């Protein structure tokens, strides 16, 4: 079981990279209590796989 | 309106600030709001420039530096007189059993001045307390003073209760009892036994808690002490049970460390002897009325030497050991014959009678002493006629200083027995010329009244 | 299952919706120091003593002097990090730990945060640490037992459920064993137990983690660590979390068991903050009110009567009694019971077992001194077979401490006191005990029944174990319901007298040892 | 430190300035024999264990910047009691028991950007509202601060800041 | 070794919502780095002190 | 760091005009009262060993004669006095 | 950047512009002249202020010296380069040999292990002494103390286990000297070199010449290099040379540092000064620490507060004691107070278990009757007790025994005893098998076998 | 004890054997030479032996041997060549 929850651990590593980004905006739009389609996305996605 | 603000706190010692006009005196009492919760400060001392060093009568935790602190301008004082009679109440004067207002007609201050050595009167009317090896061997007189002596589980807050319970009962007497550092088990044991046992509206109750801070613990003596003054001072003859004065002395210790002063023989505060004697000497029996005390004295490690058992001596009129070595063999009250005194146990005071029944009792056991040594080498048959007369007679006294007790009634089912003075002197007196020599040693255990031992001879 | 990688982010989602981002205003002060693990904080106007104040990085101080101009706190972690100069904030909060049902057969430091590595509590929200026992006229009389499952403290020295017994000795004679046998022993009794270190070796809580687990205790049971390596102010705190924990259960009508292990620690902790923070020391330099420190620790060990349950449930459970049990544990050095710290504990318990390091060199194991031992409780926490057939054994053993004396010499005794010398010794070695070996009250009652009424008076000293060993088995298996009655009941008849005296006659004509 | 030793001389010295209506002269006599405790010989002077009173006239002799009576009495008593390094601490507690009496408080703004002064009207004003006091402002800027502002009086702060909410909200997570 | 596996379980969930709230909190600080304005900014001062 | 018995108005007298003994100095003040003991201040003239007459006709023992102030002993009941008399 | 203000003793406090201050266990260093000194910070007061203790010679330093401060702890060489070489308190080289060639560096002062990451092993360790492994065994893994006065063996006893377990086990070792003989360092040192062995071995010595502050912060050098051999995955044993210097060195420099004094003069903060150590040596599920430490008990006092602080964080305890030394039997280990985590009959097996526990209740029987015997002689007795004591008396000696390492001081060869052959030994005596054999037809023998030989010759 | 624990040895002089008329009143037993024979020439290591704990055991023999004695012709020898030795 150990060594099968490690297939499941990186299977969760791949997906949650697309969740990330999505929080990560909904939070700054809560902290700045407005909503932001921002430009430079770049940054966004050199975060979203960089460090996953 | 509040005129002071707090200024330090650490642990259970506050500091006040108040403006050089309006400086509390010592032993007032100040009041804060701990939030939505009133807390009232005892000053301890005036220090500096307008500051007040005080101790907390109550949990310290959620004080702020600043609060306002409105000051009382007179010492902690509490309900006293009638209505007071089977309530419950902390040191404050504040009841702790639910059923409401106490009704006070009047308020006391608990600092109070002792008699003058002109006000009191020594007389000798002794007590009668209904337990036999008590009123046998360790007399004590109205206004006197009793310390029980003993380690842990022998049995001095059972005795006490039963003393209560005999004065309240035969004699009708008002009591205040006062658990200086009471164990909160103890204290609903004792509270639903003089319930049950329908003494409870002679009694007035005043407990400083375990739980509590040392100021709680170090007053309450003297809260106690003030309702009997008042009983007092109404002419009566009240009689006042000091659960420990050993923790009296502990909540000493504590209140003097905080207050940072330097200790001295084996820790106490510098001020022992005198507080010791700031409460002692109230204790009296003024011309007006009498006070009569009882009190428990733990005995810490069996040295009877360190300064808090070794200051109080001073101050007992009689004093009864117990034993757990005597209790062990299961006969309670588990009184040790041979140690515990009186200074009332003198013929001119007793009677020649009662002296010389006492003394012979001691005799009697003094040489069974000296005798279970050679039984235990020799055995039974090598000792001379009145030899094994004298131990038969010895084995049948020591049992008949065992009696059951209407509040031990709960731990062995018997009910319990109150014997008169004249039937103890008559027993044992009986006992040591012979008469009762043909019945057998287990007729006199826990029997009560010397008829008692006629009468269960025959079915045993 | 953990694929759902949709809980984990939607689970993100939900804290950050209900993130509230108002602001509230707050109260502010600044280190000006830093040792040992106390800050002077300048500041502070408004701290409250026992304030929580929050440091940078998710760490804490509880502010204990509010001097004139400073703020002396005790950080609760690694104080190392701190610098001068540092921000600080005061909350408006008390310290808090997880309280509840889920924390049974888990492991926690005192703040309640999972140490074991299983994942998140589940606990049923948050207590204060420091509360006020229940009042004089909350407690009903302690009545019942808590069976330990040993012969020599089930029959001598009972312990009742709302009692508070400590167990004292000095090193390594026993005194973990016999509480933790105390707590193996309640893993069917409905009694939940919670087992609190102070300042021991982590490798050694592990270790008897381990055998409550081998054991069914672990699932039982609440372990709280404040390992050697912690700093004081946990270590210090420690006994109160786990307090806070066991009235969890009283308050609500069920039973707890607790048991401090060395609150001769939770003292010397107790003492080094006190020493750091210049309070003027007492005797064996122990501040002033280290008395209070434990008082008002134990008398939260309480038994509470049925209406201030219901009050307190607001009617949720009626007519039951709530109960927290407790027994602290003390070392003394070369046996000296006059020190401070012992002689405070003494004062405040209920009820002592001395445990002897002679007696437990002689093989006498438990090493419970019965001469010294007392419990104020007493027969009034028994079943009344106990309470029936453990009054001769206290005399026996009293009539043999008085002649003991006289062994050396024995050879010159006379027979009508050898019996009784030789009487006390068979008590004695029947007294012994395994350790991990617990009896039920029936095994106890045979036993003691066996020599009371004079059976073993023929039986040789060496063999009393098999005896008593063969005695057990056989009655396991030729009068199982008997057994069952008692255990069930605890109850005393000439009938079961007399049914105890058959299986007596059967056992030592009809079977070997 | 000398924070606890300083709170007597200051408010013995502000009461006396009250009642002599001369409080704004004190203050710089104070900031003066403030000064004067800081030179580098001066400072070696004062560890000396001279006598007193020969310390209190050296110290006299290098002021005539102070009042010939008033001054020159704290400094003796100060001196009686070598507590004249305090100075630099009963200045501050003067000052601050000035403040105090004359109900006028000081709060910081520190601030992404400076504000557009309709922003600072506002936040005075509110302010007089959280405290009775006349209040003075003076803002500062910063950008770890990225954004919001943050109100500081006394030692009571309200935390405006974005960073104060970025973190504030991490720590939930 | 059912409950071993079980909390093994838990253990890793929690582990890795760890990781994702980093990356999320430090990537919506790096989205108000550049959705930062001086009137929305102003706005949030406005809002502070009308809350005040 | 202690104070020494020097404190606000005390200091402001002396701020008024810096030697007081224009003051008789056969007389004092209390500035303190604890245990028993009190610390009197001004007393110039007390003498080791002396009598001070407190109010209501009650004594003090001067036993430490400081650079300050005069420490005695009550002969007494001493929970009465007050700081100021 | 900063200057000194105070020099008292030990400890120094240097001044740093507000806002530069050094964080807590930061190392400073300072031109003592013509030399280099390094101060370790320790506390921080307030002003800029920080207090400070010199890890070095503390003469000559002049108020107003300009100290730099380098930003970060006091780190030590760690790894395979540290092997068969000696070093400083600092990590420098305090042979003759050149640089420690080591690829990595790290921080004294680090957290325990969790307690998540614990291991608990029962697998028994063996050592040719007849007592301790009889009385007190322990295991792979596990912590033991020898506790004794001044000059009762609890060095020579550390060289016989050295000798025994550490040339038959393959794993590296790690010896720290702290407080200790130089003399004896050195004899260790060529003791090694001379067979062979120095190159699975790493030294560390902060011996009795240096000043408080070496003494005080060797062992953790010690312990952190133990600690990189453990976190490789390896196996490690680790030897200190006297643990009690640690603390000792701790009150030295208390009352300095403006602590209040505490029971009988110690530090306020003793047991977490030790326990922030003793929680470290631990083994672990990714490696295994096995430990001896010897700790001295000051005038003999088993109760002062130091060795009563330790006893708690020891699996198996061996304690000396001088009356059983001043009789000549060595080792001189006391089988009424030595004791072991590992005595369990689930663990060592019902036999031994019940050997080691007959030999406890003859020898407490035996000191039972001491006084009587004392006042009135042996011939009161009864006829079973003459017996009680004539076997105790033979159990006594046959405890004792020859060591490899002891032959400098009586000639007689040393011995090694196996386990399975002493608790035979045991199990003869105490049953009375051998109980027509002279007493000292025990003294200083192997197995049983070697006493029956004895008696033979007288 | 502090210097015992610094030192490579005591001679421990008694001061009961020394009012004996024994002296120098080296109590061995107690004293010791922590680098023991290798300090000392090769003939008076050959001649001395393990000689100290002889004299330490005749010493306590004598313990035992005043009032009662046992094996009294070989405990005989060695109390005799002890007491000429001392
Ligand atoms: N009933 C018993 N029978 C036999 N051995 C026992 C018994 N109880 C305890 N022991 C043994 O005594 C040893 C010490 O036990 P334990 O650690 O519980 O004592 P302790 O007082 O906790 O010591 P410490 O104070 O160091 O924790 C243990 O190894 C245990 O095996
Ligand atoms: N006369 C008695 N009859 C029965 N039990 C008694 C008697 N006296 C004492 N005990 C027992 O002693 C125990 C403790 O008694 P207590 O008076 O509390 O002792 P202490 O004097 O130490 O407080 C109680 O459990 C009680 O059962
Ligand atoms: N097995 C042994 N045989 C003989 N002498 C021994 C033995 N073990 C220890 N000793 C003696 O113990 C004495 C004390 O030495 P040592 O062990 O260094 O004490 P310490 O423990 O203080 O270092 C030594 O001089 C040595 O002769
Ligand atoms: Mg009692
Ligand atoms: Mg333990
Ligand atoms: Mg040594």
């Amino acid at each position: 079981a150990q060594a099968e929850i490690e297939a499941e651990r990186k299977r969760a590593r791949e997906e949650l990279r697309k969740q990330v980004a999505i929080l990560a905006v909904a939070g700054a739009e809560k902290i700045i209590e407005r909503s932001v389609d921002e430009a430079a996305n770049s940054d966004i996605v050199d975060k979203l796989v960089a460090e996953l | 309106m509040a005129t002071g603000k707090i200024v330090q706190v650490i642990g259970a010692v506050v500091d006040v600030e108040f403006p050089q006009d309006a400086v509390p005196r010592v032993y007032d009492a100040l009041e804060v709001q701990n939030g939505n919760e009133r807390l009232v400060l005892e000053v301890q001392q005036q220090l500096g420039g307008g500051i007040v060093r005080t101790i907390a009568m109550g949990s310290s935790d959620g004080l702020r530096r600043g609060l306002d602190v409105k000051d009382l301008e007179h010492p902690i004082e509490v309900p006293v007189g009638k209505a007071t009679l089977g309530r419950i109440m902390n040191v404050l004067g504040e009841p702790v059993d639910m059923k409401g207002e106490i009704g006070e007609e009047e308020r006391w201050a608990i600092h109070r001045a002792a008699p003058s050595y002109e006000e009191l009167s020594n007389s000798q009317e002794l007590l009668e307390t209904g337990i036999k090896v008590i009123d046998l061997m360790a007399p004590f007189a109205k206004g006197g003073k009793v310390g029980l002596f003993g380690g842990a589980g022998v049995g001095k807050t059972v005795n006490m209760m039963e003393l209560i319970r005999n004065i309240a009962i035969e004699h009708s007497g008002y009591s205040v009892f006062a658990g200086v550092g009471e164990r909160t088990r103890e204290g609903n044991d004792f509270y639903h036994e003089m319930t049950d046992s329908n003494v409870i509206d002679k009694v007035s109750l005043v407990y400083g808690q375990m739980n509590e801070p040392p100021g709680n613990r170090l007053r309450v003596a003297l809260t106690g002490l003030t309702m009997a003054e008042k009983f007092r001072d109404e002419g009566r003859d009240v009689l006042l049970f000091v659960d420990n004065i050993y923790r009296y002395t502990l909540a000493g210790t504590e209140v003097s460390a905080l207050l940072g002063r330097m200790p001295s023989a084996v820790g106490y505060q510098p001020t022992l002897a005198e507080e010791m004697g700031v409460l002692q000497e109230r204790i009296t029996s003024t011309k007006t009325g009498s006070i009569t005390s009882v009190q428990a004295v733990y005995v810490p490690a069996d040295d009877l030497t360190d300064p808090s058992p070794a200051t109080t001596f001073a101050h007992l009129d009689a004093t009864v050991v117990l034993s757990r070595q005597i209790a062990s063999l299961g006969i309670y009250p588990a009184v040790d014959p041979l140690d515990s005194t009186s200074r009332q146990l003198d013929p001119l005071v007793v009677g020649q009678e009662h002296y010389d029944t006492a003394r012979g009792v001691q005799s009697i056991l003094q040489r069974y002493q000296e005798l279970k040594d050679i039984i235990a080498i020799l055995g039974m048959d090598e000792l001379s006629e009145e030899d094994k007369l004298v131990v038969a007679r010895a084995r049948k006294i020591q049992r008949f200083l065992s009696q059951p007790f209407f509040v031990a009634e709960v731990f062995t089912g018997s009910p319990g027995k109150y014997v008169s003075l004249k039937d103890t002197i008559r027993g044992f007196k009986g006992i040591m010329e012979g008469e009762y020599d043909h019945l057998p040693e287990q007729a006199f255990y826990m029997v009560g009244s010397i008829e008692e031992a006629v009468e269960k001879a025959k079915k045993l | 299952m953990q694929l759902n990688s949709t809980e984990i982010s939607e689970l993100i989602k939900q804290r950050i919706a209900q993130f509230n981002v108002v602001s509230e205003a707050h109260n502010e002060g600044t280190i000006v120091s830093v040792s040992d693990g106390v800050i002077r904080i300048h500041g502070l106007a408004d701290c409250m003593q026992g304030e929580m104040i929050s440091l940078p990085g998710n760490r804490y101080a509880i502010a204990l002097n509010l001097e004139r101009d400073s703020v002396g706190a005790v950080v609760m972690g690694p104080y190392a990090d701190l610098a001068e100069g540092m921000k600080v904030k005061c909350t408006g909060r008390i310290l808090e730990v997880p309280v509840g049902r889920g924390l049974l057969g888990r492991v926690v430091n005192t703040l309640g945060a999972p140490i074991d590595g299983k994942g998140p509590l589940d606990h049923d929200g948050f207590s204060a640490v420091e509360a006020i026992a229940p009042g004089v006229i909350e407690r009903q009389s302690v009545d019942q037992p808590v069976q330990t499952g040993y012969k020599a403290v089930d029959s001598m020295i009972p312990i009742g459920r709302g009692q508070r017994e400590l167990i004292i000795g000095d090193r390594q004679t026993g005194k973990t064993a016999l509480a933790i046998d105390a707590i193996i022993n309640q893993r069917d009794s409905g009694i939940k137990c919670i087992y609190v270190a102070i300042g021991q070796k982590a490798s050694t809580i592990s270790n008897v983690v381990r055998k409550l687990e081998e054991h069914g205790a672990l699932a039982n049971t609440i372990v709280v660590v404040a390992t050697a390596s912690e700093s004081a102010a946990l270590q210090y705190l420690a006994p109160y979390a786990g307090c806070a924990m066991g009235e969890y259960f009283r308050d609500r009508g069920e039973d707890a068991l607790i048991i401090y292990d060395d609150l001769s620690k939770q003292a010397v902790a107790y003492r080094q903050i006190s020493l750091l923070l210049r309070r003027p020391p007492g005797r064996e330099a122990f501040p002033g009110d280290v008395f209070y420190l434990h008082s008002r620790l134990l008398e939260r060990a309480a038994r509470v009567n049925a209406e201030y349950v219901e009050a307190f449930t607001k009617g949720e459970v009626k007519g039951k009694t709530g109960s927290l049990t407790a027994l602290p544990i003390i070392e003394t050095q070369a046996g000296d019971v006059s020190a401070f710290v012992p002689t405070n504990v003494i004062s405040i318990t209920d009820g002592q077992i001395f445990l002897e390091t002679n007696l437990f060199n002689a093989g006498i194991r438990p090493a419970v001194n019965p001469g010294i031992s007392v419990s104020r409780v007493g027969g009034a926490a028994q079943t009344k077979i106990m309470k029936k057939l453990s009054g001769g054994i206290r005399t026996a053993l009293a009539q043999y401490r008085e002649l003991a004396a006289f062994s050396q010499f024995a050879s010159d005794l006379d027979d009508a006191t050898r019996k009784q010398l030789d009487h006390g010794q068979k008590v004695t070695e029947l007294l012994k005990q395994k350790q991990y070996a617990p009896m039920s009250v029936a095994q106890q009652s045979l036993v003691l029944f066996a020599a009371e009424r004079g059976y073993l008076a023929d039986v040789e000293l060496s063999k009393i174990g098999s005896f008593e060993a063969a005695l057990l088995a056989y009655v396991d298996r030729d009068h199982a319901p008997l057994m069952q009655e008692i255990n069930q009941t605890g109850g005393y008849n000439d009938e079961i007298e007399g049914k105890l005296k058959g299986i007596l006659d059967s056992f030592k004509a009809t079977q070997s040892w | 430190e000398f924070i606890t030793v300083a709170r007597p001389y200051a408010k013995a010295a502000f009461d006396f300035a009250v009642e002599h209506q001369s409080v704004e002269r004190w203050q710089d006599m104070l900031a003066f024999a403030a000064e004067v405790t800081k030179n580098e010989q001066m400072a070696e002077l004062l560890s000396g264990a001279l006598a007193p009173e020969t310390l209190a006239e050296s110290f006299i002799a290098v002021a005539g910047e102070q009042l010939d009576e008033n001054g020159q009495n704290l400094i003796r008593v100060m001196a009686e009691n070598g507590r004249l390094n305090a100075l630099p601490d009963v200045l501050e507690q003067f000052i601050h028991l000035r403040a105090v009496s004359e109900a006028t408080a000081e709060v910081d703004v520190i601030s992404a950007a400076a504000l557009s002064e309709q922003q600072l009207a506002k936040i005075s004003a509110a302010m007089e509202k959280r405290l009775s006091r006349k209040v003075k402002l003076n803002a500062k800027i910063d950008k770890s601060v990225m954004a919001g502002v943050i109100i500081r009086a006394g030692d009571m702060v309200i935390d405006g800041s974005v960073r104060g909410r970025l973190e504030r909200l991490a720590d939930v997570l």
